[PDB]
């Protein structure tokens, strides 16, 4: 019992880790959740018209979702 | 001097040395057909000889291709194979079925991954992400290093696709670039 | 370079899995194939006509760590991760029963073959459960206090071989639940035990990395052990590594991590193969039990490897 | 050691190539570094711009 | 010390540049409308300078191994202190960089810009700024060598007077790289915009040879880095007793032997040589 | 019949070369190892 | 499939995880798209992860590393590598030239078609160390401190192309306190300005116009600090014979 | 330098226009030679090369470059090559002995005859072989010939 | 006492003078050998310029080759033999003590396997065609790409 403790205590540890039913891919998966629409707001509020120049790295993203803008208009 | 009478015998030359071999007895090095200076990086391709011995200039035919290229550099390519003093009995047939069918094989498959790439490309996949992102792992076995020849410790690697950004264009400007060289031209053998 | 068994190929590949292949049985008949696997399934394949996967068991919420099947191969036992052993009837390819009262993960498990049929199962919670396979509850479970990883049943029905994380083989009588003896000798933790098809001799596989073959009939001396065979490192994974005899009992093969099956002569102790194959750990190397040339391989590769020894 | 000078029964110098070559440096290795001599270089230029005066 | 405000946030907000055109395109964040002219001749003084002794300290970059050095801090413009994320200091001779980075953390590139502006290249490991606009007076050379001593430590100052311009070359590049950062659109002892470049290849044949020297140099001591001593002895032969171990070791017991230098240096664990 | 102990147990015989990686860094090879045993080494 | 990076940009954890994008970046040396393999580094600093900067066909040319770009058999950069050993080969940067060349070679050695340099560095430590009236000695009046108090400067005589500035103020500064050091190879001259007039009296009371710097004799003297103007060839060589005079 | 650019810019422009004409290529490569850049001139004409790879007047006019500016060993390479490439053109068979015979080496005539018989030529050239041998005094060499 | 062992090969004929006064039960398995016929049409496995040309393998690999004595025998390093110049006969092994057929044959000085090979021969005729030999195309493993095989190994005496 003594010697071998620390053996028993790891592995219980990995193999619970490995084959435990709530890491079936490696990693806890949980649902996507819903954000605060205050989130939201302050993002639209900050980019505002795409004119500082802190907004270049998603100036290609912005005018590349162009080509969604049917969907959100649908 | 035959063996093993060779005691105080010393050779100065392929003279002494007759058709050629070295004497092990005598402690001294020799050299049945001179010695080598050096070679001090010439550029010049490395002399070979053929089958039977001869000096061999296919080399310069087939400089630039791949070792399996069938390459006509030769009269012996002119001559009808029926008359070709090497040859007896030729086999013309066709392939068997299994090797036809082992060879639509190997070819449907490259030409189907062909065409899912073309597939791929003419209709580009609406959002360009993936819910399949798993990873591989890679054992990676390390050489020395830069300036350092001592051993170190073996690697395994996690390689994931990047989450990219669904709606991003791509992110380079095509160039025109004019088409490369051919591959070494051959022989015209007319 | 002979033509040594009646299969498609002298070796063929046998992929579908979506995750590591923890274990891997042959009919014992021999002509089919259950494979257990991470992605929590069971698929079923037949060895000869060319090879075909005929079935698939789902219904386990864990990984499939071991499997099992019946006397005369309608009734296939499985213990899984999810604390649970399973008994599948393969003509309709349907969960008969679950077999419920384990509390950690089921490591091992074994079948009783002959007299009358039994379950066996070893489990981190330091149990071994006997299990009537008519009845969801145990009939017995023998508490030890160290996890246990490997279990095999002797051929005369009544004493079981287990070792786990205490290095030790401790051979227990049933109707006494209490060990008998205890052999000696492995360092680490046993990952496979099994009895040799005339019945002498256990073969156990630790995580040292040393296959040794132990006496199993009564009349032995103080130290039971026949031979320490080497030459299957275990690798980077803690697996479960489970070999077997040949059906003449004179082969011995386990896996290794470096994707090898390796095979000795269990009567002198020469390496016979080190057949190659596999990109992971081989966690299952099993003989046919016709007594054909067939070795079967199964890796963390999401594939199996069956050929044929010419 | 690619000439045996030999004497038969007429005691006489004949030369014998042990190798094919002697006259021809086809099937000699060393075919590539005959240096030409300076002059044989001189003859061969003057002669070629002798071709492009004319 | 921790790192000290240079200036404050209140006039480090971020705002457009002045306009100098009919509108503001938002893409290029650019002035348009106008003419090519005013851009031309437009190059303002510096907003600040840094100091070792006053605004040199600690940071979360003295916390964090291996990260690069502060640009906004070189030019004196760093207004984060004790939170920047990049070193407050001045590079020492031990801080190097490898080819593909600058120690500021930018990109090095292939080439130049074709006003040696900006960044620098790894094809070619240039120590040396150019230094001009500056005002011809003959205490010039007295003002460059303190100011750049005060920027970092000098192999070789060159000021030519005729035309006011000053070629600095630093022992270390990471040393040059942050003079010029710290130096460009600042001033000397007159108020004057500096156009501190990169130095173009000198085309003094003794710079030459001086440059191409150093560059063996640094090679050679990488390959005696590279092999052991006692064939870095071997091969060099500067002296006898090496020299007289190279003829044994390549005689290999036969007289007269002299073994091919590939033989004799091939290195690996059991090649030829008991020195492998 | 190339794995069998014999063969494997048989050397190349000759004397070595006085004067093979995929990779120009080292030899790279597709592995099959578990995340649970990447994650835990990892940590 | 996998890049040739180097172990020291390498991350010290010997389990690694990369990130890989298709067409992630431009190669910096052929300005042509190329997976990039990107991983995070040892220490979390903020910067970015360390990633491929050149395609797997350039490091192959190179023999690069992918990450460093250096030298990847003894840690060089590669236009050191190649100026030093120059015979390995040379490279092409004019732009379509570089794709082109760059497209050619790719062609060519996926195709099929198509250890080295003992012989270049065993050269190069071989020509490494193949190796490269009378005026009077200074006075009482040379070693003897004006009474101008006024006169700061000091006056170096001779210096040999090879005299840097560094070990000279490291010299003056664990002698005195400095306020600026002018040196010119050019005219092999120098003036120091002190910040300490009593320093200054005591560093050249020690030195008496003579120093010895890294095997280089040197005269100082005191001198009104002058502006090194284009002197004569002439002129320079007096002052380099002055210097070498320095010691009898 | 700006003149050099200049004439460069204009030749590259009519090789882009017409690459089929032999006469852009070979006055682009002759400029180059006559601003003495072999390695330049070397680069046009193999470009040519790759435009018309069996053409005799290109493959003429390249390994005469080379010979005139007294490149021997880059000739006798051009000359391997281009009998390699087209081994029916007797044309650049005459001219590889020719040249053998001027550069004195006459075993080296009598490999490139050697290698041209094996390619079993015409008479004319078993004739030539004849007479080297006769004009060297090896009339039992000349015996072989003929047999 | 010297015995001719005459190999002919594809690019020649090579005569070969065994040593039988310095290492007599290794000449004797290569008589025995040759005069049994184990060498007829085997190739030259490894060529290594300026090194060595070896042979003797019957399954063209490296790895087999059966002696006389049964599988291997043990090394006659007789100290006043060795490898001084091109075309010396030594056996190939793949340690000590475990000579079998293969038959190592240096094309230069190589002093560095004294001790370690037992020289038992030389070549009498045919050193260009072992030049040749030596002077044929290889792969990454030293293989010839062109083939060379013994013909017919004899003896002559
Ligand atoms: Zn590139
Ligand atoms: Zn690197």
């Amino acid at each position: 019992i003594a010697k071998f403790a620390q053996k028993k205590k790891e592995w219980l540890r990995m193999q619970r880790n490995r084959f435990g039913e709530k890491r079936k891919g490696g990693f806890v998966e949980t649902q996507k959740a819903d954000m605060p629409p205050e989130h939201l707001r302050k993002i639209v509020k900050d980019i505002g018209d795409v004119s500082q120049k802190k907004y270049t790295s998603d100036k290609r993203s912005y005018l590349g979702a162009l080509k969604f803008m049917p969907h959100a208009v649908l | 001097p035959p063996y093993p009478n060779r005691a105080g015998w010393r050779p100065r030359a392929p003279e002494d040395f007759g058709d050629g071999g070295a004497f092990p007895e005598i402690p001294v090095a020799q050299y049945p057909w001179g010695k080598n200076d050096s070679s001090s990086k010439s550029n010049a391709l490395v002399v070979q000889v053929d089958s039977e011995g001869k000096v061999d200039y296919t080399a310069i035919a087939r400089q630039g291709h791949s070792s399996d290229r069938i390459i006509h550099a030769s009269f012996k390519d002119l001559i009808p194979l029926r008359q070709r003093a090497e040859a007896g009995q030729i086999d013309l047939s066709r392939p068997s079925k299994e090797e036809v069918e082992a060879t639509a094989e190997r070819t449907k498959n490259a030409l189907a991954a062909l065409v899912s790439g073309a597939l791929a490309a003419q209709k580009p996949k609406n959002v360009q992400v993936n819910t399949k992102r798993e990873a591989t792992f890679v054992k990676y076995t390390p050489s020395a290093q830069m300036g350092n020849n001592t051993k170190k410790q073996e690697r395994i690697i996690k390689i994931v696709e990047r989450q990219r950004d669904p709606m991003e264009p791509p992110k380079f400007k095509h160039k025109k670039i004019p088409r490369g060289p051919p591959s070494p031209p051959p022989p015209v053998m007319h | 370079t002979p033509r040594t068994s009646n299969l498609k190929a002298p070796l063929m590949e046998l992929s579908g899995h979506t995750g590591e292949i923890f274990t891997a049985k042959f009919d014992p008949t021999g002509t089919l194939i259950a494979s257990g696997s991470m992605d929590r399934t069971i698929m079923l394949w037949r060895v000869y006509g060319d090879c075909e996967n005929y079935g698939v068991l789902n219904g386990h919420k864990a990984a499939i760590l071991d499997l099992q099947w019946s006397r005369d191969g309608d009734i296939l036992f499985s213990a899984s991760a999810d604390m649970h052993l399973a008994s599948w009837d393969l003509t309709t390819g349907q969960r008969i029963r679950r077999y419920i009262g384990h509390e950690e993960i089921i490591n091992a498990m074994d079948v009783t073959q002959r007299g009358e049929e039994l379950l066996i199962s070893g489990s981190d919670d330091g149990t071994i459960g006997i299990w009537d396979p008519r009845t969801k509850n145990a009939v017995d479970y023998i508490e030890t206090d160290f996890p246990i990883t490997a279990v095999a049943v002797s051929e005369a029905g009544n004493e079981i071989y287990s070792g786990g994380i205490d290095n030790d083989i401790k051979v227990w009588d049933i109707r006494k639940k209490a060990v008998v003896h205890t052999m000696l000798g492995h360092n680490d933790t046993i990952t496979t035990l099994r009895v040799s098809p005339d019945g002498q001799q256990l073969l156990s596989y630790a995580m040292d990395s040393t296959a040794r073959t132990w006496d199993i009939r009564p009349f032995a001396p103080t130290d039971r052990h026949i031979r320490t065979f080497d030459g299957a490192p275990l690798g980077l994974e803690k697996n479960l590594i489970r070999g077997s005899w040949s059906k003449d009992g004179k082969k011995i093969a386990v896996g290794a991590g470096d994707g090898t099956v390796v095979i000795w002569g269990s009567d002198t102790g020469k390496l016979l193969y080190k057949l190659p194959g596999h990109k992971g750990t081989v966690n299952c190397a099993e003989f046919a039990p016709d007594g054909a040339p067939i070795i079967l391989s199964a890796s963390s590769d999401r594939t199996m490897l069956l050929g044929e020894l010419i | 050691g690619t000439l045996d000078i030999i004497e038969t029964e007429d005691g006489e110098m004949i030369a014998v190539d042990k190798d094919g070559t002697f006259f021809s440096t086809a099937n000699a290795t060393d075919f590539a570094q005959h240096k030409p001599d300076k002059a044989a270089v001189d003859r061969l230029v003057a002669d070629l711009r002798k071709a492009e005066e004319a | 010390r921790p790192a000290r405000p240079q200036i404050d946030p209140a006039l480090v907000k971020s705002e457009r540049p002045p306009q100098t055109g009919t509108v503001f395109n938002i893409w290029y964040n650019k002035w348009s409308g106008g003419d090519r002219e005013d851009k031309y001749l437009s190059q303002t003084h510096a907003k600040g300078r840094c100091n070792i002794a006053r605004d040199s300290g600690y940071t979360r970059a003295d916390s964090r191994p291996g990260s690069y050095f502060c640009l906004y801090f070189a030019r004196g413009i760093c207004p984060k202190g004790q939170d920047c994320d990049y070193l407050h200091r001045l590079p020492t001779i031990h801080d190097i960089f490898n080819p593909n980075v600058d120690c500021f953390g930018r990109d090095k590139f292939a080439d130049y810009r074709d006003d040696m502006g900006g960044v620098g290249s790894f094809n070619r490991q240039n120590r040396t700024i150019y230094v001009g606009r500056i005002h011809v007076t003959d205490d010039i050379e007295e003002i460059v060598a303190r100011h750049f001593a005060e920027w970092g430590q000098i192999e070789r100052i060159r000021v030519l007077n005729n035309r006011g311009v000053a070629f600095i070359t630093y022992t270390n590049e990471a040393n040059a790289q942050f003079a010029k950062e710290a130096m460009a659109h600042q001033s000397l002892d007159h108020n004057e915009i500096l156009n501190v470049r990169w130095a173009t290849a000198d085309p003094n044949p003794l710079a030459q040879k001086r440059e191409q020297r150093r560059i063996e140099e640094q090679a050679a001591e990488a390959i005696r880095r590279a092999l052991p001593a006692e064939f870095v002895a071997e091969i060099e032969g500067k002296d006898p007793e090496a020299r007289k171990r190279r003829k044994l070791e390549s005689s290999y017991g036969l007289e007269g032997y002299e073994a091919p230098d590939a033989v004799h240096f091939a290195r690996g664990p059991n090649a030829v040589n008991p020195r492998g | 019949v190339p794995y069998t102990g014999e063969n494997l147990a048989r050397p190349s015989y000759g004397p070595a070369n006085p004067f093979k990686n995929n990779v120009l860094t080292g030899h790279a090879e597709e592995m099959y190892i578990s995340e649970a045993t990447f994650r835990a080494k990892h940590r | 499939d996998f890049p040739s990076v180097c172990e020291n940009c390498l991350p010290e954890n010997p389990y690694v995880k990369m990130l890989k994008e298709d067409y992630g970046a431009e190669c910096k040396l052929c300005t042509r798209p190329f997976t990039v393999f990107s991983w995070a580094g040892d220490g979390r600093a903020h910067g970015r992860k360390k990633r491929t900067n050149i395609c797997l066909t350039c490091a192959r040319l190179k023999n690069a590393c992918q990450c460093c770009i250096m030298d990847l058999q003894f840690g060089l950069p590669i236009v050191i590598r190649d100026k030093a050993l120059e015979l390995i080969a040379p490279g092409p940067q004019s732009e379509i030239n570089r794709e082109y060349f760059a497209q050619n070679n790719e062609r060519a050695i996926e195709e099929g078609r198509a250890k080295t340099d003992e012989k270049a560095r065993e050269l190069l430590r071989r020509l490494a160390n193949s190796k490269p009236a009378a005026l009077p000695p200074p006075g009482p009046k040379d070693w003897l401190p004006p009474a101008d108090k006024s006169i700061m400067s000091l006056f170096i005589t001779g210096i040999e192309d090879d005299l840097p500035e560094w070990k000279i103020r490291d010299f003056f500064k664990q002698y005195g306190k400095i306020k600026s050091l002018v040196v010119s190879h050019m005219t092999h001259c120098a003036f120091v300005n002190y910040e300490t007039r009593e320093g200054a009296e005591k560093a050249a009371t020690e030195l008496k116009g003579r120093a010895v710097i890294a095997g280089c004799p040197l005269r100082i003297r005191w001198s009104i600090p002058r502006p090194i103007g284009t002197m004569n060839k002439e002129e320079r060589a007096e002052m380099l014979r002055d210097g070498r005079s320095a010691f009898p | 330098k700006e003149y050099q650019g200049r004439k460069r810019r204009e030749f590259e422009d009519y090789i882009r226009r017409n690459r089929l004409r032999l006469q852009n290529w070979f006055q682009y490569a002759q400029w180059e030679l006559e601003q003495k850049e072999f390695a330049r001139a070397r680069s046009i004409f193999e470009r040519a090369l790759d435009v018309h790879p069996n053409n005799t007047q290109l493959w003429i006019r390249y390994i005469e470059a080379e010979l005139k500016n007294r490149n021997i060993n880059h000739a006798r390479n051009l000359l391997d090559r281009a009998v390699t490439r087209l081994p029916r053109v007797s044309k650049l068979w005459y001219k590889y002995v020719y040249v053998m015979e001027m550069l004195g080496d006459i075993p080296g005539t009598r490999q490139v005859f050697d290698r041209w018989m094996k390619w079993e030529p015409d008479e004319d050239a078993w004739n030539a072989y004849i007479k080297l041998e006769k004009r060297y005094g090896e009339y039992e060499r000349a015996r072989q010939i003929f047999a | 006492m010297a015995t001719d062992v005459a190999l002919e090969t594809t690019m020649g004929t090579i005569i070969l003078e065994l040593y039988n006064q310095h290492a007599p039960r290794t000449c004797e398995n290569f008589k025995t050998l040759a005069a049994r016929g184990y060498y007829d049409g085997t190739i030259f496995h490894r060529v290594i310029k300026d090194f060595m040309v070896q042979g003797g393998d019957p399954t063209g690999t490296g790895r087999g080759g059966r002696s006389i004595y049964g599988d291997t025998f043990e090394d006659e390093i007789h100290p006043g033999l060795r490898h001084t110049g091109a075309g010396i006969l030594s056996m190939a092994n793949a340690g000590p003590n475990t000579n079998g057929s293969q038959f190592f044959l240096t094309l230069a000085p190589t002093p560095w396997l004294d001790g370690k090979h037992t020289i038992f021969g030389r070549v009498k005729k045919g050193i260009r065609v072992l030049q040749r030999m030596g002077l044929v195309p290889t792969d990454a493993d030293d293989r010839p790409k062109t083939e060379i095989k013994i013909i017919r190994a004899y003896v002559v005496g």
